[PDB]
RNA sequence: ACGAGCUACCCAUGAGCAGUUUAAAAGAACCAACUCAUCUAUGUGGCAAAAUAGUGAGAAGACUUGUAGGUAGAGGUGAAAA
RNA sequence: CUCGCACACGCUUACAUCAGUAACUAAUAAUAUACUGAUAAUUAACAACCAAUAAACCAAAACAACACUAAAACGUUUAUUAAUUACAUUGUUAACCCAACACAGGAGUGCACCAAGGAAAGAUUAAAAGAAGUAAAAGGAACUCGGCAAACACAAACCCCGCCUGUUUACCAAAAACAUCACCUCUAGCAUUACUAGUAUUAGAGGCAAUGCCUGCCCAGUGACACCAGUUUAACGGCCGCGGUAUUCUGACCGUGCAAAGGUAGCAUAAUCACUUGUUCUCCAAAUAAGGACUUGUAUGAAUGGCCACACGAGGGUUUUACUGUCUCUU
RNA sequence: AGUAAGGUCAGCUAAAUAAGCUAUCGGGCCCAUACCCCGAAAAUGUUGGUUAUACCCUUCCCGUACUACCA
């Protein structure tokens, strides 16, 4: 084959030993007595350095198998920055779900009612877009990592103002950079969702189930799509050190034990840095399932069985100009077999909030053609965004 | 002063790697090859020449992979295509009509009768039909592809005698090689690379070629149309 | 042969020039001072492929 | 087109070309130090 | 032996090009910053061991430019002017 | 009248307060940012110093929605480790640096063109000559190598050589020279520092210069290859005499000789030895100039390239129009 | 000016054993001419010297050829 090393770049081999060491029963004469190099004397051979007392920073890194949690079985870990090739298909396969186009009827009918709209909804959202992209920064062209979390927080505040009309939104509270872990066995291989999230919203009361029993029964006959050349594991991180313990982000007795919404933000200036929309939806599927699986096992037990009371977890993905919406319902814990009841997940893809924005007035032939402000606006994207926030109430 | 070559990466990775130009200067620092330097900055893609390479040695059987996308490689004159299978991805040279969402089979099982030749499949020279166009020729078993990799270059298998295959290189020179070497069926992508026309002197500078020297050298005896018989067949088979 | 080559090219130039004057007359008689913007008269009687 | 200002000062370049460390890295450079020490120079090198 | 802090070329790492004309960032066009130095007049121990004044050519590229590194005299380098 | 504040690089107390300058320094005096003596000063938030390994990730910057070709600087997260302990060390002035000078020169980035920074005349007289600027009667290139310079002009056309943008003799030549897209010849079947992390549609050693029509004949010599016969000129190079012949002229033709073949197409008094100011026509009142023809150029000529054309040119030559102290002739 | 260099039948060539081809003259073949076949004649630019001559040298004459440069 063609090994990728290069002789010059690789570390050179140690120089050949002097001929004196090859003569049996002959003590070589070295310069180690004078502790400095001298020509004409044999090069000493020293034993490997053995510091009597270990020092934390300056010691060599311990071997991986020395860690107590090291295990022979190879477990696969999915953190934030893992990319899946068949994002919709791989996430569906690893989770044993069924993709249903469109938001559920409860969510969609919760936004079409005019009695659930903020005052001047069209005007305030228009200012929120302008504030996020042009007003929030002193620079003329704010970078994406500045206006990606601003636009999401601005829209959260708009739907947070509805607490006066619905005095039940006070049961929600936000959490930041929590440690989440959920391990399950999926067809003789071990998977684990470990890492953190951008923003998390929790509510005191659990979210009611959203899928009718007719659809659950129809899910049994559904067959998961498969891809032969690509193994389902591709895109994950193979870790030999892990702990089989589903650990959520909070300890026992937390007054908000029911997660409600997950907010994933792809904030990065460079195009290759950010997730593709197909891969971004995969990121939401697993993390929404990871939070759902943690509750399904904490509230019922480690035993694998079908859940009589489903757990519903929502999540919203944002690019700064394009939005992704996901509502996931968990029904099955015994994921080893593929013949039981599958889960459900409603996904709306590429909900474009606005087409383009002009930070500076474009001038063609000494006249103004398009003034400052967003070009094109679709209020339904925010209307669905408002629907998810008010789903609990 | 001795310099360090930028080819220091040890582990294969599909992502592009940083690349430093040379400009014709050797490690000493003197010009050895003229007319090279001052080109546009480029990144290098790790190309896996060995078509047959199982993920693990537990299952040495033939495996089939899927093509994801076909990209443009600044280094070589051909087009490389991303190929994924199992738990790894590879950059291999794309044939004439390789597109996205295509399946490629890699095999080494030398069957007695035959194997149907597809546009992307890689089979040992012992199983291919006599009249087959091939590229990425492996000179010795396990060495890897070295020959026939430019854009639009395709060699044709000639005959298989006493368990040994003879191929025709693009230079119209016959080459003898053991039939167990892996080869790829088809013609290399970007067929019209020869028909490309450079519109201005600046485009040569963008590619990275410096202008020739202005010294006027009188032609010697080497010049003139030379008619020479074809050299004998080059054989890599070691006769015991 | 080369005497006819000179004349054929000479007649082609006059053929193109006379064609330009015909187009120039059109816009001048229409009241315009300059030819319409974005309009450059092509050289139809020119060797191409 | 107006020569005479060929010396553009730079401490990074001066200490890298005529520094004490470089003088002791090459066998010919050490002989330069030896000659200046024998001659009695006040400043062996920059 | 010592010199690539000027200059010829290259490898790293950075930074500039406003307005105007065009589906054009097209080795296109007008014109500044910027870079070269065509013609003439002063200057000729001069302000200057190659400059000043007027006038000129390019000005989104084979372009200018800072920092730093590499090639050394039987050689280096060169879009050959020995 | 207008190159101003600040940072980087450099210089190294030349900065500040007070006092003195007969003399030293400023090319003079007053005097003190620049000479002498004493005393004093720049305080960190800004800036320098400021973790390692393994793993996942094919998807450009140009308001970036999405694309072009020349394929592009710019990283997050997970895992395993990392002394944990107020106050560390260092750069903070300036009118400054490189050019022998307190030099009309050279000098990167951000923001302004000012709210900031500065003084062309030491005092007189108002000669010549010289330099710079403004205006002019009538004439408008009659000046002169050339319309150089200057101008209330800021246009039009022809030719020669190069196709074009570009490049070169830093300090007498910026061009017709070199480069260049194009075409062609030649050498090479391939691995860990160039060529190349490439593989004959690739890469080197060269020639000639886009495009268009073409690139004729010659391996005897030399060179190269084959390394033998031989093969090669888009390899170096070459590509003919003498005599007679249709009334006269010319020479289709013929005799004879030598050669590896005897200059073919084309163009032409040319940038082309001399003859030369060839001859003729147009342009001018007048033409050693310029353009168009005639043409043995016995020394033009076909990739040491011939020939034609668009565009282009601070190259070289000519003409018309407009302007003007270039000039009649200076004030 | 100097140097180089040649002359041979009517014409052009090779040898100095003055030959070969063609032209010229005579004859044959054909209706006649030409082709063709047969036969004959023909010369060493010029003067002198080269045992004696010729290829040589010299004199005379015609004509051919190269070079005429640095300031
Ligand atoms: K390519
Ligand atoms: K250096
Ligand atoms: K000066
Ligand atoms: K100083
Ligand atoms: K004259
Ligand atoms: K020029
Ligand atoms: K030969
Ligand atoms: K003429
Ligand atoms: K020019
Ligand atoms: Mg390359
Ligand atoms: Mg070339
Ligand atoms: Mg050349
Ligand atoms: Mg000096
Ligand atoms: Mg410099
Ligand atoms: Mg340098
Ligand atoms: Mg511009
Ligand atoms: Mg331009
Ligand atoms: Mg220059
Ligand atoms: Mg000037
Ligand atoms: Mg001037
Ligand atoms: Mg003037
Ligand atoms: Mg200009
Ligand atoms: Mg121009
Ligand atoms: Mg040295
Ligand atoms: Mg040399
Ligand atoms: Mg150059
Ligand atoms: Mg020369
Ligand atoms: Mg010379
Ligand atoms: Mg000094
Ligand atoms: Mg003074
Ligand atoms: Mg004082
Ligand atoms: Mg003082
Ligand atoms: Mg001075
Ligand atoms: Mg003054
Ligand atoms: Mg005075
Ligand atoms: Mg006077
Ligand atoms: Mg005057
Ligand atoms: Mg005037
Ligand atoms: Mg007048
Ligand atoms: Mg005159
Ligand atoms: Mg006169
Ligand atoms: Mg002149
Ligand atoms: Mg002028
Ligand atoms: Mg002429
Ligand atoms: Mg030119
Ligand atoms: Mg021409
Ligand atoms: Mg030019
Ligand atoms: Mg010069
Ligand atoms: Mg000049
Ligand atoms: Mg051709
Ligand atoms: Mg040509
Ligand atoms: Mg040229
Ligand atoms: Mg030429
Ligand atoms: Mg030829
Ligand atoms: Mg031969
Ligand atoms: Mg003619
Ligand atoms: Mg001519
Ligand atoms: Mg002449
Ligand atoms: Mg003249
Ligand atoms: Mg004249
Ligand atoms: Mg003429
Ligand atoms: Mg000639
Ligand atoms: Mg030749
Ligand atoms: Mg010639
Ligand atoms: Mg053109
Ligand atoms: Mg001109
Ligand atoms: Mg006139």
């Amino acid at each position: 084959a063609y090994e990728w090393g290069v002789r010059s770049t690789r570390k050179p081999e140690p120089p050949p030993l002097d001929r004196v060491y090859e003569i049996p029963g002959l003590e070589p004469i070295t310069y180690a007595g004078k502790m400095h190099f001298m020509p004409g004397l044999a090069r000493p051979v020293f034993p490997p350095w053995d510091p009597g007392w270990t020092h934390p920073k300056f010691r060599r890194l311990p071997p991986l198998h020395e860690h107590p949690l090291y295990k022979d079985q190879a477990c696969y870990v999915f953190h934030q920055r893992c990319r899946l090739l068949e994002g919709v298909k791989q996430a569906l396969w690893l989770t044993k779900t069924q993709l249903i186009e469109g938001l559920p009827e409860k969510v969609l009918r919760l936004a079409d009612d005019p009695r659930n709209h903020i005052e001047n909804q069209d005007e305030r959202v228009l200012n929120a877009i302008s504030h996020a992209r042009l007003w929030h920064s002193t620079e003329d062209i704010p970078k994406r990592e500045t206006y990606c979390p601003v636009i999401v927080d601005s829209l959260i505040q708009l739907c947070k103002s509805q607490i006066l009309k619905h005095p039940s939104l006070a049961r929600r509270i936000c959490a930041q950079n929590n440690t989440l872990s959920a391990t399950w066995n999926r067809e003789s291989i071990l998977l684990q969702v470990h890492g953190s999230s951008g923003a998390r919203l929790n509510a005191k009361d659990p979210l009611p189930p959203v899928a009718s029993q007719e659809e659950v029964e129809a899910t049994k006959n559904h067959v998961l799509e498969t891809f032969y050349p690509i193994s389902p594991t591709m895109g994950l991180q193979e870790c030999n050190v892990y702990d089989v313990n589903d650990d959520t982000g909070f300890q026992e007795g937390y007054p908000y034990p029911c997660p409600h919404t997950l907010y994933f933000l792809e904030s990065a200036n460079l195009r290759p840095r950010r997730f593709q929309p197909d891969q971004l939806r995969a990121k939401m599927i697993l993390f929404a399932f990871g939070s759902a699986l943690a509750q399904a096992r904490l509230l019922y037990g480690n035993d694998s069985k079908v859940l009589e009371q489903p757990v519903v977890v929502q999540s919203v993905g944002t690019d700064g100009r394009l939005f992704q919406f996901l509502v996931l319902q968990l029904n099955t814990t015994d994921l080893a077999s593929d013949e039981g009841v599958k889960n459900l997940a409603w996904v709306d893809s590429d909900q474009l909030l606005y087409q383009h924005f002009w930070c500076l007035p474009v001038i063609k032939k000494k006249v103004v053609v398009e003034p400052v402000g967003p070009i094109g606006f679709q209020p339904e994207t925010f209307r669905k965004f408002l629907a998810l926030y008010l789903h609990g109430a | 002063a001795t310099s360090v070559s930028w080819k220091s990466r040890t582990k294969y990775t599909v992502m592009p790697v940083k690349m430093r130009k040379s400009g014709g200067r050797n490690h000493t620092g003197q010009i050895q090859v003229h007319g090279i330097g001052g080109g546009h900055k480029q990144r290098y893609r790790m190309i896996d020449f060995l078509r047959f390479r199982p993920e693990h040695e537990s299952k040495p059987g033939p495996f089939e992979e899927k093509v994801i996308a076909v990209r443009y490689d600044p280094c070589r004159s051909a087009d490389i295509a991303l190929v994924a299978g199992g738990n790894r991805k590879r950059w291999i040279i794309a044939t004439e009509n390789m597109k996205a969402g295509d399946t490629v089979l890699n095999s080494d099982h030398i069957g007695r009768m035959a194997v149907a030749a597809r546009e992307g499949d890689a089979h040992p020279l012992g199983a291919l039909p006599v009249g087959t166009l091939i590229n990425n020729v492996e000179s010795e078993p396990g060495r890897g592809a070295q020959y026939i990799r430019a854009a639009g270059t395709c060699g044709v298998l000639l005959r298989k005698v006493n368990g040994t295959a003879i191929i025709q290189l693009p230079s119209k020179r016959q080459m003898q090689v053991l039939e167990t070497c892996i080869a790829t069926v088809g013609r290399v992508s970007n067929v019209d690379h020869n028909k490309r026309v450079i519109g201005k002197a600046g485009r040569n500078r963008w590619l990275g070629k410096r202008p020739n020297s202005g010294l006027w050298q009188r032609k010697g005896g080497w010049a003139g149309r030379k008619i020479r018989p074809l050299p004998p067949m080059k054989s890599y088979v070691k006769l015991p | 042969r080369f005497l006819r080559r000179k004349v054929r090219e000479g007649r082609l130039r006059q053929k193109q020039v006379k064609f330009e004057r015909d187009l120039k007359r059109i816009w001048q008689k229409a009241g315009l001072k300059e030819a319409p913007a974005g309009w450059q008269t092509p050289k139809i009687y020119l060797k191409n492929q | 087109k107006a020569r005479g200002n060929e010396y553009q000062p730079s401490n990074i370049k001066r200490k890298h070309k005529h520094g004490w460390v470089r003088r002791l890295r090459t066998p010919t450079g050490v002989q330069v130090i030896l000659r200046r020490m024998h001659k009695g120079r006040k400043s062996l090198s920059h």
